[PDB]
């Protein structure tokens, strides 16, 4: 038993010492993320119907 | 083109064969099989004859696949619900588990551990309209233990004397008596042992009456 | 000794569960304030797959987002392509309980599991016919619950017996294995790099795991039951979680901890799956009431609803190109949405 | 009696159409007993759309206002709706008592090639004796009273000749009806010996009852005067001939209240 308190210690330890960067950033990076690819989300913004596939497109 | 018609083609044969093995699978008798390790559902198994074991056997030109999942020691909340639709769950129970003890815990009776999980299955969500078969193996066991030793042990209320008879029913009935469902299933117990030779005949009534009653059911007489 | 390290944990515990509370400058929906919303998202239904004879359990798109596979348990592993709805191959299964599918990047393999605790992994181009089975790999305690790809020869898998593993296919030996969850480990998503890979389990908490080392890298919490859906964000720095306490949360690689929750008093039932859309701005998650909601993904506001189905939404994903949405159910029908 | 024939009209078309869409939208529906529902089903429909319209018309005017080949293409077609309903009300008898007697036998013999094989055969018996034996003359009679009306357009009565009432009568609905008591006693035995194993006495007689005596009060009391007829013709007003007519035209209204009453019926139709 006291090998699985020591390998769960020592992983809260390694867990422990990591550097992690506030939480402005990381919302500010999602944001950024998803405002570039914006334009580029069928589903986000409908596309006309000449170039869906499930619409009306030419297949083969 | 000539490609399309092909795929077209591919597509329709392929639920021609489809709907024959549907057809076909739709014909058979689904059981699933439950009991702790030492209940004795290998006995039943060979007598009706890693992950989880499929049993195909025939009687009276009747196809019965029985599914033990004994072999998976996991969370059953999780994969339970794939069940739902079997014709019935065969449930065994050792008689002579009453004056023994589980090795894991305190001083749990596998007796109450059988108790708990019957009640858990029984009145579960997903088989509320499955019917149960109940085994009650290990008789011929069970009536020398008695004979011997007290049913005091597990059951510390209990009004009769010392008999096999009188034990048996009293067991039958407290497994009974754990489904609340009183109306819209029913159990078929069967006291078995290792040389009972009519198991298989039990279960094929069993699954008749429960076809019958489905069928009449769903007319409206019943 | 046991108390001597049990407290040294809880320390530990203390000291990470301080230094993320230090970490927290501001909340999303306080970066998301102008962001103007998505609208009402419409989407409708295009093409629906039939031929099923049983509830379906999974399903999983090609990366040419045409071809898709979805598993029953009749039996039967269905790959069809969407484009013409017309049925490509029909495979049968040695188990007719299977839980989980995969589709090669390359399209050349297909896998699938369950109770039977074996990955079966087939061929669609042997060499002169259909299909035949490629390989089985059986070396896990547990039903397989979920699998994916990372190449031809590499595959992760998921089981119930609270661990995960790497396999190698043409030698069909586990060349890693992970372990530390505490419960059934109910699905995993690799990363877009293939680098690192999420796992959620029945413990009410997610790992996230490097392949090359094979350690737990972070563990992320905050729910309060069964973790049954997980999902990368596009640019593989956080994911999303749905679990059976009705909510799905978003989660951060680089912070560590808890950024938006996406739930609703008049949503009870359990998620059963979640995906993302090509740009990562809606989050879509099939849920147990039948229907499948869509979340905004920066402003945690509901825009959209596909209801389609009679029973529970067991599979739902989304193609690379992002053009549609599959959806499974247990009514046996598959939905392609738009 | 010109408004009393609208909403009779609209309800057998209503409860027959929805049946329809009902085995036809939802996947759940698409059992064996429910191509023989299909079966019943459409032929009321045909029934409520063609049949019942014209007679009224006829009922309501006093003369028949379509010329002789459409009036004698209205009763042939009539003969055939009602047989093949009646009938039809036969197999799906014949299916439960097959069913409860002996469910393994039933699994698997039954099956869809063979149920399409007796609806068929159901439908083509029904149009041999309906429309054969009317549309080739075969069916008149040698007296004289009803030359007239064989020969003047504005008459389109039902006045026959014995061989062909007593045919007619005893293909439609009277060994129909040993067959339905038969099969159905036997039933209500099976589940009596069921319900000994453990109200539901009384809920299987009571369903039973309905599903039998909704038919016979139906329909007997018209097959009965459509052979007292042919003895003497005068023994029975014409008016009450007519009217048990439309009494057993009614069960096409009555038969999908009795033969949908299944949880999965009411679902679809929530649903619809
Ligand atoms: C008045 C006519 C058109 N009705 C005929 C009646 O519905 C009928 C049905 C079946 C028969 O076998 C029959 O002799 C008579």
């Amino acid at each position: 038993s006291i090998a699985q308190a020591r390998k769960l210690v020592e992983q809260l330890k390694m867990e422990a010492n990591i550097d992690r960067i506030k939480v402005s950033k990381a919302a500010a990076d999602l944001m950024a993320y998803c405002e570039a690819h914006a334009k580029e989300d069928p589903l986000l913004t409908p596309v006309p119907a000449s170039e869906n596939p499930f619409r009306e497109k030419k297949f083969f | 083109s000539a490609e399309d018609k092909a795929a077209v083609e591919r597509s329709k044969m392929i639920d021609r064969n489809l709907r024959e093995d549907g057809e076909k699978a739709a014909r058979e008798v689904k059981l699933l099989l439950l009991g702790a390790g030492e209940s004795g559902k290998s006995t039943i198994v060979k007598q009706m004859k890693t992950g989880i074991v499929e049993t195909h056997f025939t009687f009276k030109d009747l196809h019965f696949k029985m599914f033990d999942v004994g072999a998976q020691r996991s969370e059953r909340k999780k994969w339970i619900h794939c069940f739902e639709g079997v014709t019935a769950i065969i449930f065994c129970v050792a008689l002579s588990d009453y004056d023994l003890v589980l090795a894991e815990d305190e001083e749990m009776n596998r007796m109450h551990e059988s108790m708990k999980l019957f009640d858990s299955i029984c009145n579960n969500k997903w088989f509320t309209d499955t019917s149960i078969i109940l085994f009650l193996n290990k008789k011929d066991l069970f009536e020398e233990k008695i004979k011997k030793s007290p049913l005091t042990i597990c059951y510390p209320e209990y009004a009769g004397s010392n008999t096999y008879e009188e034990a048996a029913a009293y067991i039958q009935c407290q497994f009974e008596d754990l489904n609340k469902r009183k109306d819209t299933k029913e159990i078929y117990t069967h006291f078995t042992c290792a040389t009972d030779t009519k198991n298989v005949q039990f279960v094929f009534d069993a699954v008749t009456d429960v076809i019958i009653k489905n069928n009449l059911k769903d007319c409206g007489l019943f | 000794e046991l108390d001597q390290l049990r407290q040294e944990a809880e320390q530990l515990k203390n000291q990470i569960r301080d230094a993320r509370k230090a970490c927290a400058d501001a909340t999303l929906s306080q970066i998301t304030n102008n962001i103007d919303p998505v609208g009402r998202i419409q989407m409708r239904t295009r093409r629906t797959l039939r031929g099923h004879l049983a509830k379906i359990y999974a399903m999983h798109w090609g990366t040419d987002s045409r071809l898709l596979v979805s598993a029953s348990q009749d039996g039967k592993l269905i790959i069809w392509d969407s484009y013409t709805t017309n049925k490509v191959h029909a495979i049968p299964l040695r188990s007719s309980w299977v839980m989980t599918c995969a589709y090669a990047p390359s399209g050349n393999y297909v896998a699938c599991g369950g109770l039977d605790n074996i990955c079966s992994i087939y061929n669609l181009k042997t060499r002169e016919g259909n299909v035949r089975v490629s390989r089985e790999l059986a070396g896990h305690t547990g039903y397989l619950s979920c699998c994916r790809f990372l190449d031809d020869n590499q595959i992760v898998t998921s089981s119930g017996d609270t661990t995960c593993a790497l396999w190698d296919i043409e030698t069909g030996q586990q060349t890693t294995t992970f372990t530390g969850h505490t419960g059934d480990v109910m699905s995993l998503s690799l990363a877009p790099d293939t680098r690192l890979f999420v796992s959620g389990a029945c413990d009410a908490s997610a790992k996230l795991w490097d392949v090359r080392e094979g350690m737990c890298r972070q563990t992320f919490t905050g729910h309060e039951s069964d973790i049954n859906a997980i999902c990368f964000f596009p640019n593989g720095n956080a994911f999303a979680t749905g679990s059976d306490d009705a909510t799905c949360r978003l989660f951060d690689l680089r912070a560590d901890q808890e950024l938006m929750t996406y739930s609703h008093d008049n949503i009870i039932c359990g998620i059963t799956s979640v995906s993302f859309s090509k740009s990562g701005r809606l989050l879509l998650a099939g849920y147990d009431d039948f229907n499948c909601n869509v979340w905004d993904a920066l402003k945690a506001d509901r825009a959209g609803v596909l209801a389609g189905h009679d029973n529970r939404v067991s599979c739902l994903g989304v193609t690379d190109d992002g053009m549609a949405v599959a959806t499974g159910s247990w009514d046996s029908f598959l939905k392609i949405w738009n | 009696m010109s408004l009393l024939m609208a909403l009779v009209v609209l309800l057998i078309v209503a409860g027959n159409v929805l049946v329809i869409a009902a085995i036809g939208s939802t996947q759940r529906l698409q059992t064996l007993t429910n191509l023989f529902i299909t079966s019943l089903a459409c032929a009321d429909l045909v029934v409520g759309l063609l049949v019942v319209p014209f007679g009224a018309t006829l009922v309501v005017r006093g003369t028949w206002l379509w010329g002789s080949f459409l009036c004698e293409l209205w009763t042939s077609l009539d003969v055939l709706c009602v047989t093949a309903s009646i009938e039809t009300l036969c197999v799906i008898a014949i299916d439960r008592y097959l069913a409860i007697t002996s469910p393994f036998r039933y699994q698997s013999l039954m099956t869809r090639a063979r149920a399409k094989v007796i609806i068929c055969t159901v439908w083509a018996i029904s149009a041999l004796v309906s429309f054969l034996p009317i549309m080739m003359h075969w069916w008149r009679d040698e007296d004289p009273q009803a030359l007239k009306c064989y020969q003047d357009p504005g008459c389109c009565d039902f006045v026959t000749n014995r061989a062909y009432a007593i045919a007619s009568s005893i293909i439609s609905f009277y060994i129909p009806l040993l067959i339905m008591i038969f099969v159905y006693l036997r039933v209500y035995r099976e589940a009596k010996e069921q319900i000994r194993k453990i109200f539901r006495e009384h809920k299987a007689l009571k369903t039973l009852g309905i599903i039998m005596g909704v038919f016979t009060l139906c329909w007997l009391p018209f097959f009965l005067v459509n052979i007292v007829n042919v003895f003497n013709r005068d023994l029975v007003p014409d008016w009450l001939f007519v009217f048990f007519n439309w009494l057993g035209y009614a069960n096409s209204a009555f038969n999908p209240i009795i033969y949908c009453r299944s949880p999965d019926f009411r679902k679809a139709f929530k649903r619809l």
